[PDB]
């Protein structure tokens, strides 16, 4: 299952 | 043995028209199990192994939602990076991201990782401790300071040590008949006369899983690398792998040479010798 | 910033003339990801070729598998033709059944 809270640059 | 779950993401900008190409792939060990391609018709995360097909609609809706969120992050990141490197709008550029987790033999968390690249070079990566970042240059250094103040590593660490491992264990169980099976290499040797006075012996390893393998030649019981060739491990297309190693020897001296095969699926390494 | 592809052309199974098999062209070690890969039968592009989803290695270089069903014979020549920004002309690697 993918990570739910990827941060942008 | 030990196991990993990994996700790989690639976005390529398309200046002439429209949005970046985005491709995401998920693996357990050396088995692809999911994909997303922005060019494909479904616009969903899709199954690529039988054992993931049993997951229900909630799963596929959530993975689709998350993967689209990843896609949009990569789209804005391409723009941010173009600005950081003072590049024009005219050229195509690439972001790559990989993350995931390893468990050891006893299924406990072993390692996590999260790495990001721009135009095929390191940009920023989480350190092994999952607590701080390795920034390759001053652009990435500004990313690091921002992500530090926003506690980005902490939230990623919680995923990597927790839910990543939990899902990995779930997939290993659901896919056990293949994911927890080793396929030992099927091995043989061929012989070809290269001139009047020399021959090539080629040691084959076929139909193995996982991909990791070592092939080595010995002469008179000592390792030999001169006059050898070792091809890179390649997929057969059916989920298994292939490799070979060859040595050139004086004709008539074939019996001095042995091929040694090491693989997780072998209780003991194999030794092959030319016997016809 | 540019890395040229490595190419291997091979069958899935040990080849026997007249028996159905799969012809593979494995391209790896390249950057950037845009690449053109065709499989050829006697010089001509094979239409029903598929490929793996783009992925990459530790060094960030890309790899792809291109493949098609085929039935080898004594006389039919197979090859893989690759074009990439690092190549001034398309590169043709011939299938050799002992490799």
């Amino acid at each position: 299952s993918l990570y739910n809270t990827i941060a942008t640059l | 043995g030990s196991h990993s779950m990994r996700y790989f993401f690639t976005s390529v900008s398309r200046p002439g028209r429209g949005e970046p190409r985005f491709i995401a792939v998920g693996y357990v060990d050396d088995t692809q199990f999911v994909r997303f391609d922005s060019d494909a018709a479904s616009q969903r995360m899709e199954p690529r192994a039988p054992w993931i097909e049993q997951e229900g609609p909630e799963y596929w809706d959530g993975e689709t939602r998350k993967v689209k969120a990843h896609s949009q992050t990569h789209r804005v990141d391409l723009g941010t990076l173009r600005g950081y490197y003072n590049q024009s709008e005219a050229g195509s550029h690439t972001v790559q991201r990989m993350y995931g987790c390893d468990v050891g033999s006893d299924w406990r968390f072993l390692r996590g990782y999260h790495q990001y690249a721009y135009d095929g070079k390191d940009y920023i990566a989480l350190k092994e401790d999952l607590r701080s970042w390795t920034a390759a240059d001053m652009a990435a250094q500004t990313t690091k300071h921002k992500w530090e103040a926003a506690h980005v590593a902490e939230q990623l660490r919680a995923y990597l040590e927790g839910t990543c491992v939990e899902w990995l264990r779930r997939y290993l169980e659901n896919g056990k008949e293949t994911l927890q099976r080793t396929d030992a290499p099927k091995t043989h040797m061929t012989h070809h006369a290269v001139s009047d006075h020399e021959a090539t012996l080629r040691c084959w390893a076929l139909s193995f899983y996982p991909a990791e393998i070592t092939l080595t030649w010995q002469r008179d019981g000592e390792d030999q690398t001169q006059d050898t060739e070792l091809v890179e491990t390649r997929p057969a297309g059916d989920g298994t792998f292939q490799k070979w190693a060859a040595v050139v020897v004086p004709s008539g001296q074939e019996q001095r040479y042995t091929c040694h095969v090491q693989h997780e699926g072998l209780p003991k390494p194999l030794t092959l010798r030319w016997e016809p | 910033i540019q890395r040229t592809p490595k190419i291997q052309v091979y069958s899935r199974h040990p080849a026997e003339n007249g028996k159905s098999n799969f012809l593979n062209c494995y391209v790896s070690g390249f950057h950037p990801s845009d690449i053109e890969v065709d499989l050829l039968k006697n010089g001509e592009r094979i239409e029903k070729v598929e490929h793996s989803d783009l992925s990459f290695s530790k060094d960030w270089s890309f790899y792809l598998l291109y493949y098609t069903e085929f039935t080898p014979t004594e006389k039919d020549e197979y090859a893989c033709r690759v074009n990439h920004v690092t190549l001034s002309q398309p590169k043709i690697v011939k299938w050799d059944r002992d490799m």
